[PDB]
RNA sequence: AUUAGCAGUUUCGGGGGCGUAAUGCUCUCAGCUGAUUCUCAAACUCUGAACAUUUUUGGUAAGCAGAACUGGCGAUGUGGGUUGAACCAAAUAUUGGGAUAAGACGUCUAACAUUCACUAAUAGAUACCACAAAAGGUGUUAGUUCAUUAAGACAGCAG
RNA sequence: AAUCCAACUGUUUAAUUAAAACAAAGCAUUGCGAUAAGCUUAAAAGCUUUUGACGCAAUGUGAUUUCUGCCCAGUGCUCUGAAUGUCAAAGUGAAGAGAUUCAACCUAGCACGGGUAAACGGCGGGAGUAACUAUGACUCUCUUAAGGUAGCCAAAUGCCUCGUCAUCUAAUUAGUGACGCGCAUGAAUGGAUCAAUGAGAUUCCCACUGUCCCUAACUACUAUACAGCGAAACCACUGCAAGGGGAACGGGCCUUGCAAAAACAGCGGGGAAAGAAGACCCUGUUGAGCUUGACUCUAGUCUGAUAUU
RNA sequence: GUUUCAGGUGGGGAGUUUGGCUGGGGCGGCACAUUUGUUAAAAGAUAACGCAAGUGUCCAAAGGCAGGCUCAGUGAGAACAGAAAUCUCACGUAGAGUAAAAGGGCAAAAGCCUGCUUGAUUCUGAUUUUCAGUACUAAUCGGAACUGGGAAACCAGGGCCUAUCGAUCCUUUAUGUGCUUAAAUCUUAACCCUAGAGGUGUCAGAAAAGUUACCACAGGGAUAACUGGCUUGUGGCAGCCAAGCGCUCAUAGCGACGCUGCUUUUUGAUCCUUCGAUGUCGGCUCUUCUUAUCAUUGUGAAGCAGAAUUCACAAAGUGUUGGAUUGUUCACCCACUAACAAGGAACGUGAGCUGGGUUUAGACCGUCGUGAGACAGGUUAGUUUUACCCUACUGUUGUCAAUUGUU
RNA sequence: ACCUGCCGCUACCAUCCGUUGGAUAAUGGCUGAACGCCUCUAAGUCAGAAUCCAUUCUAGAAAC
C-alpha cells in the first residue's frame, strides 16, 4: 500500500472480503492489466515457463504485485524484445483491506473517537497466496532461461517474504510436459487455438473427426 | 481547585481545511494539503483517500462538528459523507497552524521567480543577480497575487522598470570561440540547455559557436564551461538584445 | 465476480485496402456466438470429510475488546521452568523407607560417564518467555547438479 | 510618552479575588388621585404615611459632550377593541319514579383585532443585476417582523491568527497607528468620545538599579555549642543498590553487586514521605442551590355565584 | 366588604422528576421489542456500538377453494409498426412471479387467469418456538359445532414459509328467562362471571425539563484527566531491490514503483496500577546517562585540483552560547561561535524555587441559551503548607572494643 | 550619617599553575597462505584515536 506500511497486511488473517453487492465502495485495483510481451504468441512458439511461487503463505498486495510486473518489463527491453515474452501473472488482487481511522493522529481527544463502532473502511486490495502459489509465469523461447529468470529475481525483491522460482518442464500453460507434448504434436492429436491448445479427445470424437483432424500441429 | 492532571484544551489538528459558507453558516472538512489542488484538477483518487475524515465540520480548528440540524438547514440534506464532497468541489481552501507558514513563504517564493525572470542592470547589457532586482522592484513597489499567473506577473513588473530603468526585456545572443580538441564535451552541456544557432566547425580553425538565451544566463553559460575545460573561455555579444522571450508578451 | 488470446461471423459499428465505386471481398478493430485460458468468495455451491492450547470475530496491533471447545487460575499448595496466579510434573491428614515425574547432572546445586560432528562469534546455551526480519558473506561444514581435462585442462608466466 | 477600562469621591468577596465589579449624580421608562400604586400579616391589623405627582413606589442605563437608527412576527406587558368561537360553579329548561342524563344560557381569562422595543429581544439567506464577469445600488422571493443606519474594531469582543500594512527593536506571537464580507462589533442589552481621577490592565523611553554578567564582603538574630526547660506531626515491620519477574516503577522476593560499631552538622534523591475517606471524572434509581413555555400542587390575585340583603 | 363554592391566572412559593446500553462520560447511534443472510467453527446454543438488510405495516383480495393456463428470455414470420404497440409459431427447469427485506418453498403450482365464496367463524384439548421449559407474539396438531370450494378424494385455525406486536388496574363493548346488592320486594343503578377492544416502541408495561465553575454526600481505579505498562497505526530513524536523476555513468551523492526492520524523543490505541489523594504545564537550577556524532581527535569515500562542501567509520573523551517576541515546550528572527547535534532519567527536577499559564470562587466581552447558565473562545484579579524520622548524599567525630600487647 | 581606611575575606573585578609512557579501535600496511596466482588475515606482524590502561592528581580500606 501507499496509505500503511505492508506489513501491516503481512500474513492472512480474518476471512476473506471481496468486491461485492455487500462491500461496493472499494477502491479499484492497484493492477488492472495481467499482460506482458506478445500474448497473441502461440504455445507452440514459446516452449520455456520460468515461474515464480512464493515460498510463504502471505498477504502479497496489488502494489506489490504492479511493482513486480513493471520490474519484468523493465527486463523485456534491455534483453531481448518484446517477442519472446508473456504472463498472465497468475495472482489477481480478490481480497479487500479495511482500515479503521483515527482523527486524533496529530491531534488531541480524551478516548472520544476510540474503537466504539470499530468496522474498518475498505482501503486498498490484496491477493492473498501460499507455500506454493505461483505469482508470476513467464512463457517464452529456450534461449531465454537467463534474462527471464532474472526478470523474476528483480520482481522478488518487490514481494513480502522469501521467494522461490522454478523453471518447469511443460511448454507454459498448458498440462502437458515437453515429452508428452511433443508426442502428441507427432502423432496429430495436438491442435490449438491460439495461446492455448485444445488437444483432440478420443472420448468425446468417436466418430467426428472432420475439424480436429483437419487443424491438427 | 488544583488538580492532579490538565483540563485538556486541545482539539487542534494540522491537517489542510477546506471551506465553504452557506446559508450564514461556516462548514469546514479535513482534507490533505496536496489531495484537495488534485481533486480540482480532475484527477481522481476516491473520497477515502482526499477527505482524512469523513464528517463536516463547524470548526476544524475548534474542532467543533456540524449537527444534522444544522446541515439541513443549508444544504438540504443530513448525510456527512455526501456535504464533504460538496464542501471540496465548490469550497476555497482555508489555511491552518501549517498552511499559514506556508503562505508566508509562497509570497517570497513569487517574488524571487517573478521579479528574476528577464532584466540587466542600466548602461549596457549585462547578467545581474536577483537580490538587486528585488531592491529595484521593491523601491517602485509591487504587490504580488496567487489570483494572476506568475508570467503574466513578470510582464507587470518589467513595465514597472522599463520605464524607470533601463533593462532588457527580450533575449541576447552570444558568441564562444572553442578549441576543437577541448570543446566538444562544452558543446554537449549547452546544446540541450540552449538553442544553438550558428555552429560553425573547423579542425584546422577554432569552433566558433552562436547562442539564443536570456539576458541573466550569460553568467550562467560563461561559468561552466571555464571549470568544464580548465582554461579562460572568450565570451562575446553577437548582439546585445534580440527579439521574443517577454517582448513578444506570453 | 475477473484475465487472455483463437475460431466462425468478417458485407457488419468504424478506419481504410481491393475491381471506376457499392450491406460486394478480406484484414486489424468493436459488437454477436463457439470452444479453450487466468483467477475467485463470511453474506456462492455440483460435491463434501474429520489465563493457556486449538477454533475464532472486530482491530495495524495490544499484557486490547468479544465468542466456541477443553484444561487450568480464582479456590491450591508441592517438585520443575533462576524469579513468576494460570506453562510442565503433579494435586495437598502426619511420618519413615523405596523407586520415579517434570526437570536437571563444571561450580553455585542433589546428580555422570563414554562417543561422532558443528561453532573461531564474544557468540551460544530450560518451550510458554522476554524478541528480530527482508537482504548480503571467496567464514566454515556438508550436500545438489552441470561443464571442462593427458586432444595438455585449471592457475601463473611466455608468444 | 501612549493604549484599554471605569467619569470622579465612595464601596465590596471578615480568613486566597479591592477590580474594569458595585455605587454614584446625570439620562430614561413604568404604576399610581387615596377604598391609590407598592408592600406586610394565618387572622385581626399594619408599613410606605409627620407621605400626595418638582411625590412615593418599581425598573433600566450610568458624569459631561455627541448621538441614540430600523423592526411589534416571536415572548412578555397593555387596550377607549370585535365575535359567541371557548367558557366553570350557581341558576334555567326538557326526559325520567328519582339518583341522573341532555340541552340551551354564559363571566373572566383564552383564541381573535389593535398598541407597545430608553419592554425581553432581533437587525439574514437564496436568486438575477451598471457588455464592471470585481463592487451591486436596483429588483425578486423566502425565512421570521425588519435585515446593521451613524459610529467602532484582530478592540477586555476576530476562530482562521503569530491577519495584512506602517511604525517602535539589532531582532518584537508584544505595543501603537491604519485596513476591516466583522468566525461571532454596533447604538440606554446603550454606541462613539473623553479632561480630571485610578494600591485597576498594557507598551515604550529617560533616569536609577546586585535584576543580571557574577558574585564577594560586612552586621544583628537564628542556626550552631552549653545550662535550664522541652513539645508535635508521623509510625504495619522497616530501612544499601542493580536487574529479573511480579498488580506492567521493590526495602523485603529471585539472582547479582556487597556489607563492619555508635553518633554530629548540613541537605532535599527516594521512602510512589506527611497533611485530606479526590473539589476533577464517573456511578448511585444520593442530595441541595438556582432556572424555566418540565410533572404536580399552592399563597395571593381576577371574575362569577350563594348568604349577609 | 366579608363568608363559602366555582373557573381563570399564579417558578412569587412548595414537592418532585429529569431512562438504559456505552472501548470513561457526553455529542452521536440503538446493538432497548422484533425479522432474513452472515459472524457461528457440517446437531442445538453462542458475543461485540461485527458485517449486509428489514419490521410498527399492506390486502374483501394480495383471504378460502375449484378449474384451466404457463412464466423471464430468445429466434423466425405478420399493412401502418421502426430500437419499442399488437398477432402468431418454435425453443424456453423457472433465469419469472408470488404485498414488502433477505433466505427458503413453489410449474397440469404456491405463478397467471376465471368462477364461486367468506375457514379472516365459534367452543375445547395438546404441542412448538423464546424458555424458567413462565407469560407474550407467531406457529403447529387434533376433536366438536357452523359453513365455503370442489365431480370427489381433499382442502380451508386468514396471507407459500420465516417479522409485522402488548400484563395488573381502570374504562368500554359483546354474552346470559346469568348471579349479587346480606330485612323483605318490584323497578332502575351498580358490582360480579366469561370473551374482546382502549397500551404501555425504555416494547414483562414509572406521572416527569434544565442548570450548578456556589456546590454537597456515599462510593468507584468496575471508569476518564498525568506517569509508567503492553502496542506502534501515526511521528522519528534505518535497511534491501533498482526504473531513474546525476552532460557520460543505477548505487560520488541521491533514488521511483515496491518491500523489510527498528525506536518509544510524537499522537493515538487500551484501561493493567493508582480516585480513604503518586501535586498537572513551562522556565530557572543541577546531576547523570543515551547515541541516532553538530563540533573537536584519528581515519576512509567523493562529481576531493585548490579552498570549500557533502558521504561513511572508530569514537559520547571535551564542548554544544547571548538575545527580541510568546506562559508557552514548540515556533520565528537577530548576534556570536569550532559547533551552536538529537535525546532519556515518574513527558528527571514544586517539603528545590517561581506560579507566567491550565486550574475553584469575583468580574468583563463575544457567540449560544426563554432562563439558570454554557464556551475544548478572548480578557483581568486570585493562599504554593510540613523534614527534627529513615535512608541516600555532603562533610565531622569515633570504634577498628587486639587499632592484631599499649601509645 | 558621610569621607578615608589597614588586618582579614574576596574577584577572568586581581594573580599563579594544569604531565608522559604503554595497549588497542577505525583505518593504512607488512610477511603470507588456504585458492600454483592473489590477497592487511587464516598462523604471524607493523604503524595508529580527544580512545583505553597506567603515569600524575584526590581519598586512604574490619588492608599491610
Amino acid at each position: 500500500m501507499g496509505r500503511r506500511p505492508a506489513r501491516c497486511y503481512r500474513y492472512c488473517k480474518n476471512k476473506p472480503y471481496i468486491k461485492s453487492r455487500y462491500c461496493r465502495g472499494v477502491p479499484d485495483a492497484k493492477i488492472r492489466i495481467f499482460d506482458l510481451g506478445r500474448k497473441k504468441a502461440s504455445t507452440d512458439e514459446f516452449p520455456l515457463c520460468v515461474h515464480l511461487i512464493s515460498l510463504e503463505k502471505e498477504q502479497l498486495s496489488s502494489e506489490a504485485i504492479e511493482a513486480g510486473r513493471i520490474s519484468c518489463n523493465k527486463y523485456i527491453s534491455k534483453t531481448g524484445g518484446k517477442d519472446s515474452f508473456h504472463m498472465r501473472v497468475r495472482v489477481h488482487p480478490w481480497h479487500v483491506l479495511r482500515i479503521n481511522k483515527m482523527l486524533s493522529c496529530a491531534g488531541a481527544d480524551r478516548l472520544q473517537t476510540g474503537m466504539r463502532g470499530a468496522f474498518g473502511k475498505p482501503m486498498g486490495t490484496v491477493a492473498r497466496v501460499n507455500i506454493g502459489q505461483i505469482i508470476f509465469s513467464i512463457r517464452t523461447r529456450d534461449n531465454m532461461l537467463a534474462n527471464v529468470v532474472e526478470a523474476l529475481r528483480r520482481s522478488s525483491y518487490k514481494f513480502p517474504g522469501r521467494q522461490k522460482i522454478v523453471v518447469s518442464k511443460k511448454w507454459g500453460f498448458t498440462a502437458y510436459n515437453r515429452e508428452a507434448y511433443q508426442k502428441l504434436k507427432a502423432d496429430g492429436r495436438l491442435m490449438n487455438d491460439g495461446a492455448n491448445v485444445k488437444v483432440i479427445t478420443n472420448h468425446g470424437t468417436l466418430a467426428q473427426y472432420a475439424k480436429d483432424i483437419a487443424a491438427a500441429n | 481547585m488544583s488538580i492532579f492532571t490538565p483540563t485538556n484544551q486541545i482539539r487542534l489538528t494540522n491537517v489542510a481545511v477546506v471551506r465553504m459558507k452557506r446559508a450564514g453558516k461556516r462548514f469546514e472538512i479535513a482534507c490533505y494539503k496536496n489531495k484537495v489542488v488534485g481533486w480540482r484538477s480532475g484527477v481522481e483518487k476516491d473520497l477515502d483517500e482526499v477527505l482524512q475524515t469523513h464528517s463536516v465540520f463547524v470548526n476544524v480548528s475548534k474542532g467543533q462538528v456540524a449537527k444534522k440540524e444544522d446541515l439541513i438547514s443549508a444544504f438540504g440534506t443530513d448525510d456527512q459523507t455526501e456535504i464533504c464532497k460538496q464542501i471540496l468541489t465548490k469550497g476555497e481552501v482555508q489555511v491552518s497552524d501549517k498552511e499559514r507558514h506556508t503562505q508566508l513563504e509562497q509570497m517570497f517564493r513569487d517574488i524571487a521567480t517573478i521579479v528574476a525572470d528577464k532584466c540587466v542592470n542600466p548602461e549596457t547589457k549585462r547578467p545581474y543577480t536577483v537580490i538587486l532586482i528585488e531592491r529595484a522592484m521593491k523601491d517602485i513597489h509591487y504587490s504580488v497575487k496567487t489570483n494572476k499567473s506568475t508570467k503574466q506577473q513578470a510582464l507587470e513588473v518589467i513595465k514597472q522598470l522599463k520605464e524607470k530603468m533601463k533593462i532588457e526585456r527580450a533575449h541576447m545572443r552570444l558568441r564562444f570561440i572553442l578549441p576543437v580538441n577541448e570543446g566538444k564535451k562544452l558543446k554537449e552541456k549547452l546544446k540541450p540547455l540552449i538553442k544553438v544557432i550558428e555552429s560553425e566547425d573547423y579542425g584546422q580553425q577554432l569552433e566558433i559557436v552562436c547562442l539564443i538565451d536570456p539576458g541573466c544566463f550569460r553568467e550562467i553559460d560563461e561559468l561552466i564551461k571555464k571549470e568544464t575545460k580548465g582554461k579562460g573561455s572568450l565570451e562575446v555579444l553577437n548582439l546585445k538584445d534580440v527579439e521574443e522571450g517577454d517582448e513578444k508578451f506570453e
